């Protein structure tokens, strides 16, 4: 209730370091309004080390998605009859994507 | 597609009716306030446009804990009514009352 | 008769002199002013829309439109006058039914 | 689109030669180039002298000096007329 | 103001009757075949 | 089916387009069916008499309403304290707070306070009572009737002039220079000498006594002796109280220079001697051209002879005389360009050298008059180029103009347009770049890194006229110069006092903010000129539409082929330049008004410091001065600035409504209107009523015009509300 | 001040101007 | 257009004449009526609090219409409403203000119509011309003499009224 969230620091170049205002907690930076701090506290992060592991998990997932897009266009591309499965896709996206996702988050 | 003229003509009429009877209330109020006639305005003090349906729905949601949601302890949101929630001497949430201004901007 | 009767009410309840004791007088006269303007609109429509022919029993003829305009003005002032009489005498109509509470 | 009137005595004054025809001088079409050149020098000196005598202008000036000072711009038109007549062989 | 009754006579006529009359007669004139 | 009686193509249109197009084309008599040149010139002559009568009726009406309802007699006693009344208010929509709030002026009725300056003008020229204002209003009513009758008379068969009369340029020029310009300037000198100056000195002179009251004690005998300087002796003292006999002199023709010290206006004897000298010079000018007695010049001969022998102008001005006399659009373009320059001179010279007594102390009037005449100037300047484009499309004949100045303009039009494009970009890139530079640098807390250019060239011109503020010591500022010594006897003592007091608007002090805004004005002038010039020179043809002259001045487009041809007509370049004219007059009047209100507080440093970046213009001019205007009514009451507060919002509304016509186009609206036509035909009790004209969407050109009118009207109404209410509310 | 009779003189001359304005407008209209 | 019996026609002559005769009667009646003070509270100034801004006049004292003007105005509003209803919905036998346009115009009377002492069109037209002439005469007489129109009518009729 006293420190203002700030996760962006500017370089000193043309006098622009005036944007590193006094947000509190012995820190100077641009005040951020995306609500990430409150998300992290609700997650129970409590330290910067766990934020480094989350950043690495995002980087690993990003590499896996760009690999999968390459693989599924250039190596293993599904035929049209695979995409034209609306019942199967809905079964997996309701049960699997949403239900397991909610269940794992609840855990 | 075979009755799109009936659809677009009825929608067009609704948009004309609703622009006249929403934004024209604002134009009526600007003119009356400019003319010194504050008793001829659509306001709480003068002629009242009361959002009775929304106020009634707020009443229902404030009465719901223990009544129509019996195992609830508090309301879903304090915006509907109830206490003022204060954290670090700042208001978290408190009831958002609806008046003539709320009726007008909802029809806008 | 129909249109003149309902015209009196909005002018009387919501007009500028509504909180005065001349509210019904002002409302009737406002209804009268609207009636006269609308009769002018009906007459000019008849002048520019219909050629002169002997047929007079249809609405969309020159004489039939002039008859309809004559009847509409008489009935409209009559219905406004009737509404004036009813509101003048009955305290229920002067309020919105609020006399009962 | 309709005939455009010009006053009687309007003549052709368009020239593509070295000098315009002497008709461009109006009433001065018959004056010689020596007479324009000498009048131009005379008018320039008298106009400059009269102008110089009244450069500090006062509430009461000599009126003749004022009128004589108008000879300086008139001398410019006179030496232009002298060049026109000398190049027309007059 | 001298002749103070004049605004209360002329302003309703000029502002309401004069446009109502020119609108009515202009409407008739612009919509006649002959 | 008969309203556009001048157009058979419009009178057979079955849509609502016939009414719109018939009204918008009514005054374009050249395009009307069966128009000859004889009948065209005679209708123009009569409708010029009708316009003149309209102007005299407007002036008589302003005089009448001030005589009847104003406080001219109270204002004349105490002109700096009383607020002039324009006319009374009778509005049955008013409440009693509004009736009470507008009851200013020392009278018992609601009133508008006049911003036109007519009180100061009528006071300075002699008017003192309500009864001579009323006498003047009856005279103008009579003159209006006389010119209405003259217009009707010159349409009668024996009194209809021939085309040979209408094209007698020589006679018209002689009479308009020596009589309309020169003699009326001489007669206005007579009015000032005989009436205005005696009544500035306490002595009433009217029609009842003016033949027995001499303007000068000596009296028309020094004139007939050459002792003309006897009329300049004993001018008004610096202790003169205007309107009274105290401190008054006897001179009638002086050249003192500077301002009357109490009225802060130019001396009336300087104004009388100005009009005497202007009258004599213009009467001399009006003997140049030959009419009937063999002396003078032929205009055709002068144009034909001015071909430089080096050949750089081609055939020169040969054939120009025929084109100008035949073309009325060429005449309109010259008249409008000329008139536009004068009304800009009127705006610039009347705020710096005011002529009316007690004016310049009224800030609202000074602001309103400057803004009014600059907007009139911008409209006149756009119209001159528009009618030059109409000239090229409609009246220009390339075979009568072989190798003229006109044809050679069309031969290097690409060079002119490309150079105008360069100068506009060169000004725009760097003026916007310096402004944005200053903005970022001030925003980062470092205003000492701003690029602040001193306007030394204009400061040097000010010093050349005697301004002793920048230490330049040149010409009049230099005490021992040929320039200063030549005028030491006459204008120099008074003028130096006027220009070196910091209490007027003669040669206002300038700095870096004035440099930056002058460069922005230059960019706006070049860009507005580029669109108007490009419109005139590409009017006849281009590469997209090489046969553009066969289609006219105003056509929608040439269709979606060749890549798309929206806004390709010369009319569309008028349309596009109207936004740039509005932008230009906006930058000019914003500059004038901010510099003047900051000087009027005594806080010129607020303009000096905030004008060099754009946030200074946003917060210290628009936002700071908005507050008295937007509080004209509020939930706590209202005052007499409520009407401007309403007009302000009114202006914001119309402007935004213009966007609807400019952004959304015809095809959408025609499909909506077809669904409404279906709904009317199918709805019972309503299909008894039928249209005579088929409802259609507005045309492409008409919608451009409707959006332009709404945009322009919103621009004018918003700025007028701001400039009047902010100056009134602040009083400074 | 202005009397009402003077206002009535102004209204008479403005009426004469209205009649001449109609006659000029009809001549222009043909 | 003007072929409906409007303009300088004998129909317009007759209609204006009838109105002028009623107007002479109305001017005589209001002069007699306010001479004896039978218009109630004639000097009492109407209040904007009851009637709104239409009652305001801006004469320096009182700033409102008097009751006498209002009462006379309402009397003429009565006959205007009758007038409009008779113009748009006339009687079966009544002469109409607006003609069919296919009608044949009445023959213009001339210098003086034939003298018919009955309830005739000649008597109506003679008296109508005379009353219109009376309207103009009374107006100009009142304007030059300086007196009010009511006092002018009383003096012209010889102070019978008051
Ligand atoms: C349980 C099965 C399952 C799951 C989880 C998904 C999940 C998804 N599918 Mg679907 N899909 C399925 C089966 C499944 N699919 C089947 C059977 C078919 C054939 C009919 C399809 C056909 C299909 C198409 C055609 C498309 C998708 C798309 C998508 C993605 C939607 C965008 C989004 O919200 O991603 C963001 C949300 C996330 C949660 C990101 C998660 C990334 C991984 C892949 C989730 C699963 C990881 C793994 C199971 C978890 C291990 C947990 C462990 C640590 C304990 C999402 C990753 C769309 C897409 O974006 O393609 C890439 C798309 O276009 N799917
Ligand atoms: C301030 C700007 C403005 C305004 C007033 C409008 C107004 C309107 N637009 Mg437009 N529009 C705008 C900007 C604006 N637009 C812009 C910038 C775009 C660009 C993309 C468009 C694009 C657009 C489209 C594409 C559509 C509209 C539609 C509409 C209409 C909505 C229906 C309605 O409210 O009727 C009621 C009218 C109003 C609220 C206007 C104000 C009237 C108030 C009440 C005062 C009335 C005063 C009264 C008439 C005075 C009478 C006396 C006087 C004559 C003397 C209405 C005509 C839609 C339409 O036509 O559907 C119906 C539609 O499809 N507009
Ligand atoms: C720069 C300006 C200028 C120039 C070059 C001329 C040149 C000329 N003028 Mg013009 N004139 C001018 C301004 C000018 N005038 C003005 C301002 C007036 C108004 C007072 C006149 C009025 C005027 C008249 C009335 C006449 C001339 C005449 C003449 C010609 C006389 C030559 C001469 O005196 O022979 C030695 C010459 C062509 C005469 C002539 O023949 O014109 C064709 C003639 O009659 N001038
Ligand atoms: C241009 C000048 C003008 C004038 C003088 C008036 C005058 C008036 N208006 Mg306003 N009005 C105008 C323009 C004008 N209007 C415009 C342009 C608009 C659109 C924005 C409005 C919209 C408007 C509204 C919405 C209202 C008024 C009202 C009023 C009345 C004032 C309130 C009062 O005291 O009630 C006393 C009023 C009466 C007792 C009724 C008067 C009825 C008249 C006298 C009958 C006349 C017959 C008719 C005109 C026949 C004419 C035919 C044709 C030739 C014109 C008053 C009659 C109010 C009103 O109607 O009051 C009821 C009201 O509610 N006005
Ligand atoms: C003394 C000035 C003057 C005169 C005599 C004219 C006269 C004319 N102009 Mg020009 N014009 C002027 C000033 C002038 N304008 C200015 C100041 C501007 C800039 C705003 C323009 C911009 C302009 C354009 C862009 C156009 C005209 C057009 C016209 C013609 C028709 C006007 C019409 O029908 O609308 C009458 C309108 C109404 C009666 C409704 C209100 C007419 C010959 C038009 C034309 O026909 O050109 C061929 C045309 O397109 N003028
Ligand atoms: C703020 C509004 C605005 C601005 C800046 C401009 C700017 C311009 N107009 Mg336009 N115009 C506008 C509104 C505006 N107009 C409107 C409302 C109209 C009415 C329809 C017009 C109508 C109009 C016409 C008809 C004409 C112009 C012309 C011009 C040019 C004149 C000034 C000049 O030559 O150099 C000024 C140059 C600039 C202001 C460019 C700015 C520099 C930029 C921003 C560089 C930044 C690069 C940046 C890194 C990019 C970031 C991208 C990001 C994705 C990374 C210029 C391009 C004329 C023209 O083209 O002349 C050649 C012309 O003929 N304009
Ligand atoms: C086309 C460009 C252009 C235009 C339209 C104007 C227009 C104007 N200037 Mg600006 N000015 C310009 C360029 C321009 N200037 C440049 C490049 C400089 C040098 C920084 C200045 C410096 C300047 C000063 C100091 C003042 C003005 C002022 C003014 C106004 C009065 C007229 C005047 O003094 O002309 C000035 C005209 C020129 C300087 C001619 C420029 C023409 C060339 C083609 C421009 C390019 C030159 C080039 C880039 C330099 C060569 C290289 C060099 C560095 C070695 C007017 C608004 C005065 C004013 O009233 O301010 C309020 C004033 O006091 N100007
Ligand atoms: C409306 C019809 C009418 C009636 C009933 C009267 C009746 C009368 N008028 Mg007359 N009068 C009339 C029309 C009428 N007049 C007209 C049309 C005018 C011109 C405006 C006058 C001008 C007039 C003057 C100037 C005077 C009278 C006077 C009189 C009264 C007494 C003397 C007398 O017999 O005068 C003779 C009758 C006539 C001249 C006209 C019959 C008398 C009762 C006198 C009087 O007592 O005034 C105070 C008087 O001095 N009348
Ligand atoms: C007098 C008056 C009224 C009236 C009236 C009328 C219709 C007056 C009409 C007067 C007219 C039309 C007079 C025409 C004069 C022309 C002449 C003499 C030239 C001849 C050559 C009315 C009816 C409004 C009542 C009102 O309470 C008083
Ligand atoms: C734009 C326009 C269109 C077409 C082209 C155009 C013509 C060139 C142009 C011009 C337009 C122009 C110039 C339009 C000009 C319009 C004008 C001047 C209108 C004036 C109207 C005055 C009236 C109605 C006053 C009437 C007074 C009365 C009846 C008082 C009477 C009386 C009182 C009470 C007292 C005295 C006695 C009586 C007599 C009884
Ligand atoms: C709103 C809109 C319409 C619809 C607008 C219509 C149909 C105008 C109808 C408005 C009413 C019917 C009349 C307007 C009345 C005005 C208040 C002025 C009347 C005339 C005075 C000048 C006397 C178009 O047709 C259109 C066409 C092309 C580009 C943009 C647009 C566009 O934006």
């Amino acid at each position: 209730t006293a420190v203002k969230p700030s996760a962006q620091v500017v370089w000193p170049i043309v006098g622009q370091e005036v944007l590193n205002g006094d947000v509190g907690g012995g820190f100077q930076g641009v005040q951020v309004t995306s609500g990430f701090f409150q998300i992290w506290r609700s997650s129970g992060i409590t330290s910067e080390v766990e934020l480094y592991w989350c950043a690495l998990a995002g980087l690993i997932m990003s590499g896996l998605m760009i690999f999968a897009g390459w693989f599924h266009y250039h190596k293993a591309a599904p035929k049209l009859e695979w995409f034209q499965n609306a019942e199967s896709m809905l079964n997996h996206h309701l049960s699997g994507l949403l239900g397991l996702g909610c269940l794992s988050w609840a855990g | 597609i075979r009755h799109r003229d009936a659809i677009i003509s009825h929608l067009n009429w609704i948009c004309i009716f609703l622009g006249f009877h929403s934004f024209g209330l604002y134009i009526h109020n600007d003119t009356m306030r400019a003319l010194g006639r504050t008793q001829d305005m659509f306001s709480d003090t003068a002629i009242q446009l009361k959002p009775v349906f929304a106020q009634w729905v707020q009443s229902i949601h404030t009465l719901a804990p223990g009544n129509t949601t019996p195992n609830a302890l508090a309301t879903a949101s304090y915006a509907f009514g109830g206490d003022v929630v204060a954290v670090g001497n700042k208001v978290a949430m408190m009831p958002i009352s609806l008046g003539t201004a709320d009726f007008m901007v909802h029809h806008i | 008769l129909t249109h003149g009767y309902f015209l009196v009410g909005p002018f009387y309840k919501l007009g500028p002199l509504r909180n005065s004791d001349v509210a019904l007088l002002s409302g009737f006269f406002s209804a009268l002013g609207l009636i006269v303007i609308l009769v002018a609109c009906l007459t000019i429509y008849g002048v520019v829309s219909f050629e002169e022919t002997e047929a007079k029993d249809q609405l969309q003829t020159a004489k039939g439109w002039r008859q309809f305009t004559s009847g509409w003005l008489v009935g409209s002032v009559g219905g406004a006058s009737f509404a004036y009489i009813l509101i003048s005498n009955i305290p229920f109509l002067q309020t919105a039914g609020m006399s009962m509470l | 689109f309709s005939p455009v009137p010009s006053p009687e005595g309007t003549k052709e004054t368009y020239w593509e030669t070295k000098a315009p025809s002497s008709d461009v001088l109006g009433i001065g079409a018959g004056v010689s180039s020596g007479n324009f050149a000498a009048a131009s020098v005379f008018a320039a000196l008298v106009g400059g002298y009269c102008t110089g005598q009244v450069i500090p202008l006062t509430v009461e000036p000599n009126p003749l000096f004022l009128a004589g000072s108008f000879l300086l711009p008139y001398s410019w038109a006179l030496h232009v007329a002298a060049w026109i007549q000398k190049n027309n062989g007059k | 103001m001298t002749a103070a009754y004049l605004p209360s006579i002329l302003v309703p006529i000029i502002g309401l009757i004069f446009p109502g009359l020119v609108m009515a007669f202009a409407f008739i004139y612009i919509e006649q075949d002959e | 089916t008969k309203f556009p009686k001048f157009s058979q193509a419009l009178a057979q249109d079955p849509a609502t387009r016939r009414i719109w197009y018939g009204l918008a084309t009514a005054h374009d008599l050249e395009s009307h069916d069966g128009m000859t040149e004889e009948n065209l010139y005679q209708k123009i002559f009569a409708s010029h008499f009708g316009h003149l009568a309209v102007i005299f009726l407007w002036t008589s009406g302003n005089l009448f309403h001030v005589a009847w309802q104003g406080n001219f007699e109270q204002w004349v006693l105490n002109p700096l304290k009383v607020k002039p009344i324009a006319h009374a208010i009778w509005d049955p929509h008013f409440g009693q707070p509004a009736v009470k709030a507008f009851t200013k002026g020392g009278v018992s009725y609601p009133v508008n306070i006049a911003t036109s300056g007519v009180y100061h003008w009528w006071y300075t020229i002699g008017m003192r009572s309500n009864t001579d204002l009323y006498a003047g209003s009856l005279f103008l009513l009579f003159l209006a009737g006389v010119f209405l009758f003259a217009g009707w008379l010159h349409l009668q068969p024996k009194f209809r002039p021939g085309l040979s009369w209408f094209k007698n340029n020589e006679s018209r020029l002689n009479h308009h220079l020596s009589g309309l310009f020169g003699f009326s300037s001489l007669a206005w000198s007579a009015h000032l000498i005989h009436v205005a100056i005696p009544e500035a000195r306490g002595q009433h002179v009217c029609w009842d006594n003016f033949t027995k009251v001499a303007p000068h004690p000596a009296g028309l005998q020094p004139f007939f002796t050459g002792n003309w300087g006897a009329y300049a002796a004993s001018p008004d003292t610096t202790n003169h109280i205007f309107g009274t006999s105290e401190g008054a002199g006897t001179a009638i023709l002086t050249f003192l220079g500077g301002f009357h010290p109490q009225t802060q206006a130019l001396w009336l004897t300087d104004i009388a001697h100005h009009h005497l000298a202007i009258g004599v010079v213009f009467i001399f000018a009006g003997h140049m051209y030959r009419t009937n007695w063999g002396i003078g010049h032929s205009l055709k001969e002068i144009l034909d002879a001015h071909r430089p022998p080096g050949g750089r102008l081609g055939a020169g001005h040969k054939g120009i005389f025929e084109t100008l006399t035949n073309s009325l659009h060429f005449q309109l373009g010259l008249a409008l360009a000329s008139l536009g320059v004068i009304t800009s001179l009127v705006a610039q010279h009347m705020y710096a050298l005011p002529s009316y007594a007690f004016i310049a102390k009224d800030y609202v009037t000074q602001s309103a008059l400057y803004t009014h005449h600059q907007y009139i100037a911008g409209f006149l300047m756009v119209g001159a180029f528009a009618h030059g484009a109409i000239f090229f499309v409609r009246d220009y004949d390339p075979e009568q103009n072989k190798n003229n100045v006109l044809a050679r303009i069309l031969d290097h039009k690409e060079a002119i347009i490309s150079h105008l494009s360069w100068v506009s970009l060169f000004l725009g890139f760097h003026t916007l770049g310096i402004y944005v530079h200053n903005d970022v640098v001030v925003a980062f807390g470092t205003p000492e890194k701003q690029i602040l250019v001193e306007p030394v060239f204009a400061q040097w011109i000010q010093a050349s006229s005697g301004k002793a503020l920048y230490g330049f010591d040149v010409l009049l500022s230099s005490t021992n110069s040929v320039a200063a010594n030549a005028s030491s006897n006459i204008w120099l003592p008074g003028w130096l006092e006027a220009i070196n007091s910091g209490k007027n608007s003669l040669f206002l002090p300038i700095g870096p903010g004035d440099f930056l805004i002058h460069h922005a004005i230059a960019l706006a002038l070049h860009t507005t000129t580029l669109i108007l010039v490009k419109g005139a020179l590409d009017a006849r043809g281009s590469k997209l539409m090489p046969d553009k002259k066969d289609f006219g001045y105003a056509f929608p487009c040439d269709g979606p082929g060749r890549g798309g041809t929206c806004d390709i007509s010369a009319w569309d370049a008028f349309y596009l330049s109207m936004f740039w004219m509005l932008n230009t007059i906006g930058w000019v009047t914003f500059y004038w008004h901010w510099k003047h209100i900051t000087i009027w507080q005594g806080n010129a440093g607020q303009f000096n410091e905030s004008s060099t970046y754009i946030m200074g213009w946003l917060r210290d001019y628009l936002w700071l001065n908005s507050s008295p205007l937007i509080n004209g009514y509020n939930p706590f009451g209202m005052n007499s600035l409520s009407v401007w507060s309403w007009m302000f919002l009114f202006g914001h509304l119309i402007w935004a409504t213009g966007f609807m016509f400019l952004i959304s186009w015809r095809g959408y609206w025609q499909e909506l209107i077809e669904t409404l036509v279906w709904a009317h035909e199918r709805t019972p009790l309503a299909n008894l009523v039928r249209w005579k004209d088929k409802p259609v969407a507005l045309s492409i050109v008409q919608a451009r015009l409707v959006g332009l009118i709404h945009f322009t009207a919103g621009y004018i109404f918003t700025y007028a509300a701001f400039v009047i209410a902010s100056t009134t509310g602040k009083f400074g | 001040m202005i009397s009402d009779t003077q206002i009535f003189i102004a209204l008479i001359l403005a009426l004469v101007s209205l009649v001449l304005a109609i006659r000029l407008g009809r001549a222009l209209y043909q | 257009f003007g072929g409906r019996g409007l303009g300088v026609t004998v129909n317009a002559e007759r209609w204006n004449g009838r109105h002028a005769m009623f107007g002479i009667f109305a001017m005589v009646m209001t002069s007699y009526m306010k001479g004896h003070g039978l218009i109630p509270d004639a000097d009492k100034v109407l209040d904007i609090a009851q009637w709104g801004p239409l009652a305001a006049v801006w004469d320096g004292a009182g700033n409102g219409i008097s009751n006498e003007r209002a009462i006379i105005l309402i009397a003429h509003v009565h006959v205007l409403v009758v007038s409009v209803i008779a113009a748009i919905a006339p009687f079966g036998f009544q002469d109409t203000l607006v003609k069919e346009k296919g009608y044949t115009p009445e023959s213009p009377a001339g210098l003086i119509p034939p003298f018919k002492t009955g309830l005739t069109a000649e008597a109506e037209l003679i008296n109508g011309r005379l009353a219109m002439l009376g309207v103009i005469s009374i107006v100009t007489a009142s304007l030059f003499t300086g007196t009010s129109v009511v006092d002018t009518i009383n003096l012209g009729m010889g102070k019978i009224l008051y």
